[PDB]
């Protein structure tokens, strides 16, 4: 009953934990293998076969974990709706999603040396360049799609979480902490996209322009902020696609900021009362000094009128009218403040 | 100008009695001979009629 | 009467359907003819004459459909206002609009080989280039203006539709589905503008920079997001005009997003009540543990005070004050929550 | 009295009309003279002396009109505040503003041939270039500052206009017609800035890159939308300053649009009632068909249960549960609609 | 007691004043020394030793002022919480912040000639360049971090200031004066970043492209507005880092503007009443003339009907219907206005 | 059309008495023989029935 | 499931009498032998108890 | 500090009787000898006066 349903929640919570451990382990070994395959050794070395076998070993384990995890999800569906037969839960939508996760998680560098001819025209020079690139680079980039397991772990481990769909979870995360969400994602995308641009463009860049990791972080950062490209224009279409992908995320992350820095500038009910109080004190003092200048200039006008001077009273009259105007301005500003405070 | 002068005089008159005191005249200047001279030329106290007589 | 008026609605609904079929048929044959006229054959081939005759045949049929459609609109005006004479409905505004649709829909590649000298200076090199380009390319681009028949079909076939002007229809479409409108239009503009840039710039690009369709989609995409041009600067003024047109649409479509992602982040009345409940549970637990630390540190201060030690009670006093501060912070956060819930 | 004050309003209204006529006349003759001074003739020709004498003749007349206009403003100040002496109105602020208008309106190409050595390094090449440019080009550009007389005429001739400062007038113009203000200014800045870039950069551009007027309109347009520069990078610092000035106006005019397209997407009280009605009709029909499917699938489940088949009832049970879910979703959507309508 | 606490406020207010005087004095001498060290003399000259000794003398004095200032903050903590022992106030957080200020304020060009090999590849050319740059340039740039003393002085000297954290102070400064904050910071960042780009890139720029101060202000300005780079792409990674830093501040300062120009366009309660009144007067007159045209055209229709003419009455009937439509439109616009005024 | 004509007639009738006067007819034209002719052909005053008779 | 079936039955019962009629059963299918068969197997009218008997 | 200690004591006192029980003292520690020792040193029950005596 309820105890059984809670048990299924625990197993479903545990499986997503291990699927994340093997999810990041497969990516980490891919990153180490890709970095070392360039200069440390060659694609046919025994080290390359060994490291590409750890990724395969982690992928087989991960795929079993995804199947078992969805099997637990089937059991939770059976308990919730009081059904027994498997087919009552194997809807068309669920089959597509199960197959999608398997396809995404089964893409990894297969052991064995396989190469393909890569041809791309250089940027700013339009000069063709042909190199025999390994096939493991077009399979390593999709491995970053395994990061969806981080979202699954987050939802299944959130205290507040446990309709409760991803829409409500993301929306409430943009209210409790709108800065952490827009900073962790921005920094994580920065490193992931910069390494992807460098990895795809280390074959067709011999001048160390974008192949440099520190130069690739600059290219991703200017593109994300939509500043421009400068001279960091990618040569390959993998580096162009990632720059475009960062540009799109750079126009949605600069649209959430405008919609978050607008709510964060408005004053709350408590802050408005404090703000009204301090302004009222300032305007009360201002009305005192503005009127004091009015009397001082008004009498100073009279004093020089009886002095039989012309230029004397003229200056005081000009100052008196200016003091009158400033006196009227502060009165209107004060009166508007009382109107807001009352309402 | 008369309305503004009346508003300033009311602002000075904090006690709300309608008669501004010499102590208030001395106080509103801190924001010696001149104040005494204007008190003498405006007058034992100053009212609104004296205020508008001095203003005009 | 009412039955007659409904009949005019049906005929007006049917004519716009066929005008869209011939509207897209003329464009499709234009796209096929333009693509094949480059490498498959030449402008003087019998295939070019035949395909350019299907466009002319579709344009003559379409223009008759537009005249008949507006004739039905005249009859609907006669029934609605109870008038008989034609001239009572032939206002100056309607004549201009009828003529505008005819002029827009009558622009198509005329059969027969006609050429003009096209001269443009290359980008990033400022080197002039002259080629004898066919005249059908400056007539094929305006054919994309026939897409206004899609809007007419949408309005005349919308269930909710049937003042009901295009302003209200577009505004209500940005509320029911603000993502589909901003995605179908963005993708449709992507393919249309990218092909237009490639078609206009296949004459004055011999390095396969922007003439490549996949390279033209990148140029349109970076310009739409206002990232920059990089090395994809068009040589001709047709490719420059389309890039500018995409830039303008790229500053209005990134201004609707800011005004849509701002309404989509606010919490509804139902969501606010749920959000308040979960926060209240969290703060109730937080107040329990914060005060528990207060007592624990307060007594731990006393325990080491009687121990005749100096460094012992000092640490506990520092922790007690920090616990007091955190206890006060959670109380203020809780009290603010109750204020919002009550109101 | 009141009749006299109205008379001063009429004279003040008439003088600003003539000051605008001579304001645009001075600019127009400057534009014609600048265009013709390049190729039609030389700076020492008698035509250049004659045309530069019309600008001087219009400037002397204009400066007298500005002095007389401000003299009328002095009289209006005297009547309003019941003062007689001039000095009572000659405040320090007014003197600075009167002098500012004289200085702005007295800058024009002085008759006579005067030249200065202009040196600037080319863009994208960093190659220095030196030319003996006429001094009338650095005096013609400030002549566009005379456009402030258009604002003065607009305020003094607006029916709604006649505190009423420029802040309220501009703010109310962004509500009555936010599109016309953002379109007239955008187009007017487009032509003015494009001609200024071409005029300043016709000396140091021998490849017809930015000196072309149609190429200068593209440079101003991409900079205004903050897309980028491409290959249209100005060589001189006058063309760089104008591009920067257009960039700043291109970040404030794309910030007003976000704040205008956000108010123009919200539904009014009348539109909300209509929108609620049409949605309610749609949801009423949806609840009918969703429940009808519920009954149909529920009985279809029973029919195949008695048929002694296994795969038969399984499919109907799966469809029944999906129909139940969709039935629940439409009920929640309908119930939320009634909540909004009631409030 | 209270008098003692006020005394600690005065000493804390005075120390931050002197720490700002020496804070800007250290920066000013650094700027003068850096500018003169390039062409006026060399790094080993006695003038360089003397000027680099004024910075060291100002840094030692400043560090003593920061220690004493925080010592006063300790005493204020002792009085506020009624504690005596130092350790009760030496929390881990305070130690980190005290050490952070010391580390930031102790970075300055050490006297003595020290050089390091600086290598960077040129922009747009990818040609490596190696120069023996002085080590004082990588220590002069961090000296601009001493500007945090300006914020401390502002808070400690604000009349309104004297929870009152930096969040509330900054938020209330964006309401009282949102333009001054966004203009002083923008201009101050403009000069600081432009000089930093020029200073870091005067070694690896021999064509006077970005080393020119006026050319560096243009690069910072276009990057801040996210327009692009053009040909002003920095060669070194110090000039690239500053351009990136200005880009980030250029996407947050163009997000505050959108959230400030949106609050500054809404009409206040007083302005709405005035706006409603002037619109009502306009619509009252419009309803008079629209109906007057209705009667005039309606009777003009009758007059020509009895004239036995065909084309005569047809024109008047068409004008009458147009007048009827315009009459209905103004009635709806007027009625909507009354609805808003009542509510 | 009848409702719009009635609304226009009510707009003309500022005094609210239901009878439009010849002075109002002359006034609503400034926004000589023709007005007198239409007054004669519509009629000592004009009412709503005469208004709809002239409109039709 | 029982609550959802009850809600659907209430939606069908437009007249609010609690008894769904054969005409309503025929009508709710347009959004011949099968409807008559289900009427026979659910039964001179159908109530909520018969509805939940057929649903289960 | 006294107000904060009083607030914490009230938070502990869930039953609202003003007397905190040893069971509550044991419970508020799970978020053996030490609790018994502090109970003995603060005392058959603990009140607000004992709470502020132990706090001070
Ligand atoms: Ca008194
Ligand atoms: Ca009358
Ligand atoms: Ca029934
Ligand atoms: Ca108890
Ligand atoms: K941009
Ligand atoms: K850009």
């Amino acid at each position: 009953a309820l105890r059984r349903r809670r048990a299924l929640f625990e197993k479903r919570k545990r499986l997503s934990d291990y699927a994340l451990i093997f999810g990041m382990f497969g990516i980490v070994v891919m990153v180490i293998e890709t970095e070392l395959s360039w200069g440390a050794y060659d694609k046919a070395s025994l080290y390359s076969l060994a490291l590409k076998c750890l990724i395969s070993l982690s992928t087989i384990i991960l795929l079993g974990l995804i199947i078992v995890y969805h099997a637990r999800e089937i059991q939770l569906f059976m308990v919730d709706n009081g059904a027994d037969d498997w087919r009552i839960a194997m809807t068309y939508e669920r089959i597509f999603f199960i197959c999608l996760e398997i396809l995404v998680c089964a893409i990894h560098p297969i052991p064995g040396n396989y190469t393909f001819t890569w041809t791309a025209r250089l940027a700013f020079s339009y000069a063709p360049s042909t190199t025999t690139a390994d096939v493991d680079i077009i399979l390593s980039i999709p491995m970053f799609l395994r990061l969806y397991l981080i979202a699954r772990v987050m939802l299944l481990h959130s205290k507040l979480f446990t309709n409760f769909n991803t829409r409500f979870v993301m929306k409430t995360l943009m209210t409790i902490c709108p800065g952490t969400v827009l900073l962790v994602f921005s920094i994580s995308l920065w490193i992931i996209a910069a390494w992807t641009v460098r990895a795809c463009e280390r074959y067709h860049d011999q001048q160390d322009v974008t192949s440099n990791f520190l130069g690739a972080m600059w290219l991703i950062s200017i593109t994300f902020l939509s500043i421009g490209y400068g001279d960091m224009v990618p040569n390959t279409y993998c580096g162009k696609g990632v720059c475009l992908l960062t540009g799109i995320m750079g126009a949605g992350c600069t649209a959430l900021v405008v919609a978050v820095v607008a709510r964060k500038l408005e004053l709350t009910k408590a802050e408005k009362h404090v703000h009204n109080f301090m302004m009222d004190i300032q305007y009360t003092k201002e009305m005192k000094e503005s009127a004091a200048r009015v009397l001082q200039e008004a009498w100073m006008f009279y004093k020089h009128t009886r002095r039989k001077e012309s230029h004397a009273a003229r200056r005081h009259q000009r100052k008196l009218l200016a003091a009158i105007n400033a006196f009227r301005q502060v009165r209107l500003k004060h009166r508007k403040l009382r109107e807001q405070v009352n309402s | 100008s008369e309305e503004e002068i009346r508003e300033a005089f009311r602002v000075f008159d904090k006690d709300g009695n309608g008669y501004i005191s010499a102590a208030e005249l001395r106080h509103v200047m801190t924001n010696d001979e001149e104040v005494d001279e204007m008190i003498r030329e405006a007058d034992g106290q100053v009212n609104y009629e004296e205020f508008v007589q001095m203003m005009t």
